[PDB]
RNA sequence: UUGACCUCAAAUCAGGUAGGAGUACCCGCUGAACUUAAGCAUAUCAAUAAGCGGAGGAAAAGAAACCAACCGGGAUUGCCUUAGUAACGGCGAGUGAAGCGGCAAAAGCUCAAAUUUGAAAUCUGGUACCUUCGGUGCCCGAGUUGUAAUUUGGAGAGGGCAACUUUGGGGCCGUUCCUUGUCUAUGUUCCUUGGAACAGGACGUCAUAGAGGGUGAGAAUCCCGUGUGGCGAGGAGUGCGGUUCUUUGUAAAGUGCCUUCGAAGAGUCGAGUUGUUUGGGAAUGCAGCUCUAAGUGGGUGGUAAAUUCCAUCUAAAGCUAA
RNA sequence: CACGGACCAAGGAGUCUAACGUCUAUGCGAGUGUUUGGGUGUAAAACCCAUACGCGUAAUGAAAGUGAACGUAGGUUGGGGCCUCGCAAGAGGUGCACAAUCGACCGAUCCUGAUGUCUUCGGAUGGAUUUGAGUAAGAGCAUAGCUGUUGGGACCCGAAAG
RNA sequence: AAAUAUGUAAGAAGUCCUUGUUACUUAAUUGAACGUGGACAUUUGAAUGAAGAGCUUUUAGUGGGCCAUUUUUGGUAAGC
RNA sequence: GAAGACAUUGUCAGGUGGGGAGUUUGGCUGGGGCGGCACAUCUGUUAAACGAUAACGCAGAUGUCCUAAGGGGGGCUCAUG
């Protein structure tokens, strides 16, 4: 079963896959459904605009902090600073999250300008009647983008110090290696009688 | 797509093209990877050395983005500028009018030197780079400014 | 904690204008209250000790906390919960059959 | 002696409910071997088939005792990827996930632990009446071994000060959905063959209709239909819009500042051992036995242990669409 | 004097898939891949598309980690083609691809170990009968096809068994 | 000490003369290796032939053999 | 009535346990079995004067021994008659 110059193979077929394929025949259906669940949804509900609008959060991991993304919801905090409550916002059409937190002075002040900006572009209808027609917008995401924030212009000055940017790479790599050992050596050095 | 296959032209030859002595059979040296220490050693060894054994230390739950660091090297760095602006900062070629490089935007973690970017100062913010590209893009009359 | 602005060392990462947000009402959740203290002083005075409790006070007295710590580490399983309970001892030890 | 309470019974007591079928998909239990390893025991087949229990139109899961180590994300599910990867493995054959990221779809909440104590404010049942898929009154009862209001951790409560805001249910008519009926164009003209013209040829018509079927042979124009619009009928529902009757309300909800508090689930978590399971590796989950907690605590942080820190959640109770 | 075959009809056996190799064609090309999904539609077609992700553009090492120009990106030998002279034969110059060879560069290994120093850190500089699936002006990505490979009922039928 | 069979060579990557590099080598600018420059060409260094020479990739089938001349082992011998 | 914190029962641990289960029980070979090793190696010969070359071909050997029986130097010359 084995011969001649190949590459070693890890088909996992071992099992009665057959019993399990799924073959997505479905795919154009599926789509045609999804657009009729989105239409009906939209009639259905009302010149509501079909989403929530969701805050600008910043990612996780070195891989991907760099970017910024939309998340779930605007943390009490932002709500409350843009000056409405976490009720009324979520009858608003605001996603609303408990359970994350405002670290960073950048995205709850990008948040909050978000929200003035929607507050400001929605009107309320009230609670009796009178019903001003209005023409929906089907996409709060559309209307209220992710802008990615810039850190500085083109062009600048050349602002050198001759202090060896890799060098300071090695530096801080070995300060963090050998932090441990000084500081049982000076503490143990610090026993003087 | 298929009727150009052989199996149209053996029709009408007895063994298909298997032959008549070996009559072929299931699977008479096994199946899969099978002896491969036994009777198919003399195929793993020659077309694949290394196959059997350990060699290093075990990662528990490695996370690769935790070793997420493509690398650029200077000789692609000026793609980094858009053409419109390329050719005005290639001309000049200043201080106080450099162009900035965020070479983590474009997805790169180190820089590395593999060779010859032009004399043209240059600030190139970088997570990592190497002693070589340093003196280089110093050379030139840049600097690396370093970013987390 | 405040960072350096560089990929490595002991603080590292992106310098960042901080915000310290509000204080969560959880991380506040075995802290304990007047009602509780009050609860379990009375039922400790009712229900009063185990064996394995009285064995300890009596492993105090005599054999020390060394060999208490490793009893209670086998009763219970952790050292750490060895620890507080010996020290529970000895604040009934030291407080109560003194006077 | 009389009347209670507790526990336990019986009644063809009044009223109800369970069983069985189906079982493609779903939740679990139980559980192989053939086979692969060119032999074969671990392994693999497979946490599969067979067997058992249990549901719905979906089920399950689900609003973190999470992921992480970031400039930090933020219920669940599913797809693309991660990944034939880290890891497991007679380290042999073979097995083998997860976080990030992109997308679909999005939705959030409820209890226990609190003296209402200046007033069990709560509820089943029976009966009478009624604008009867329920309501009011009256009467037995349940229940303080705790039924309602209030609060669930994101908070929240008790006091005090200050003012400001916003409100509920029906009836009708349109709309939405479902089902269904009905109406809505034009050649059967001429000649040949043939048993039959739906063939062939000549002249024409309609076409938002030349899709299909039928009719004595390959028919848009013979028939049903088709296409396009119209007129109706009957139900579900308040999902929405116009109407009309009740203002329930010295009721309820929301917001700011000071102060005092801030209850948060145990034979459980956790540990040892056994067995099973997992990619889970000094032990991933599960279960049995033994031991058995705490409260500035507890869990987790993928190498056992002690010491010191940090980060992040808040179990041992629960509901919920796509 | 081995097996099957009395005759005729019809049926009747290297298939499909997942991942792959070499080769061929096509498209783009230091990039490539629209089709998970969205928009749109004379509707399960065709048409359009964002962000990601895969492979590739950087190796190496168990890992920590470092990370590819002394020099017209090297020298020598040979090299199609081109250029100059020559009537021609020949001579000279330049010499892609490819081959052989000597070197240089990156990584691992072994040594040397400077200026400086939280006086245990740092690592220059110079080397080596060592080693790499490397650099030394990128070639790959995708689709399709033959062939071949592995797992799959796996060309067809066939056990004794469990 | 044969016969048969077998290796190498028969030159342009050659021969000769001058002279450069080196951390090797030498008592030594003596050698070794590699070179610059120059000279020797169309009998350029025996024969015959050359249905082209060199190179790479991938893949099938096969991996039971048998006979004849001659050499030869076992066996009395054998279609052994 | 008897018995009594023992027995029993549950969980671990040890022993026993073909009663039962599952599996295995080598190759070469003048058929196989018995025998032997021609199954990993060495010398001579076969072996046909390069090399290679079989047979359960011939005659034999190996799984050790040595701080010297290794290394260097010096001096001497052995068996036998």
């Amino acid at each position: 079963a084995i011969s001649k110059n190949l590459p070693i193979l890890k088909n996992h077929f071992r099992k009665h896959w057959q019993e399990r394929v799924k073959v997505h025949f479905d795919q154009a259906g599926k789509k045609v459904s999804r657009r009729n669940a989105r239409a009906t949804r939209a009639a259905k509900i009302a010149p509501r605009p079909l989403d929530l609008l969701r805050p600008v959060v910043r990612a996780p991991t070195v891989k991907y902090n760099r970017k910024v993304r939309a998340g779930r919801g605007f943390t009490l905090a932002e709500v409350k600073a843009a000056g409405l409550t976490a009720a009324y916002a979520r009858t608003i059409g605001i996603a609303v999250d408990h359970r994350r937190q405002n670290r960073n002075q950048e995205i709850f002040d990008a948040n909050v300008q978000r929200l003035k900006e929607y507050q400001s572009k929605i009107i309320v209808f009230p609670r009796n009647g009178k019903a001003p027609e209005a023409e929906q917008v089907l996409s709060a995401a559309a209307t209220f983008p992710i802008a990615q924030p810039a850190t500085d212009v083109e062009a600048r000055a050349v602002q050198d110090n001759g202090e060896s940017a890799f060098r300071t790479l090695r530096l801080a790599r070995s300060e963090k290696k050998f932090r441990g050992i000084r500081e049982k050596r000076a503490r143990e050095k610090a026993e003087a009688e | 797509p298929s009727r150009f296959t052989k199996t149209r032209k053996h029709r009408g030859h007895v063994s298909a093209g298997k032959g008549r002595i070996g009559k072929h059979r299931k699977h008479p040296g096994g199946r899969g990877m099978a002896g491969g220490q036994h009777h198919h050693r003399i195929n793993m060894d020659k077309y694949h050395p290394g196959y059997f054994g350990k060699v290093g230390m075990r990662y528990f739950h490695k996370q690769q983005a935790h070793f997420w660091k493509p690398v650029l090297n200077l000789d692609k760095l000026w793609t980094l500028i858009p053409e419109d602006k390329r050719d005005q900062y290639l001309k000049s070629a200043s201080k106080e009018t450099a162009p900035v490089i965020d070479t983590l935007a474009a997805g790169y973690g180190k820089i590395l030197g593999k060779g010859r970017i032009p004399n043209v100062p240059v600030i190139v913010k970088a997570r990592f780079v190497s002693k070589l590209a340093e003196e280089k893009i110093r050379a030139a009359g840049g600097v690396v400014e370093l970013i987390a | 904690t405040v960072k350096t602005g560089i990929a490595i060392g002991l603080n590292k990462g992106k310098k960042v204008t901080s915000m310290t947000p509000a204080p969560k009402i959880s991380y506040k959740k075995g802290a304990a209250s007047n009602r509780t203290k009050f609860v379990r002083s009375l039922v400790r005075e009712i229900a009063g000790l185990s064996p394995y409790e009285r064995r300890l006070i009596d492993l105090i007295r005599n054999s020390g906390e060394k060999r208490a710590r490793k009893v209670a580490k086998k009763r219970l399983g952790s050292f750490t919960r060895a620890k507080a309970k010996v020290e529970e001892m000895n604040n009934i030890i030291a407080a109560s059959r003194r006077h």
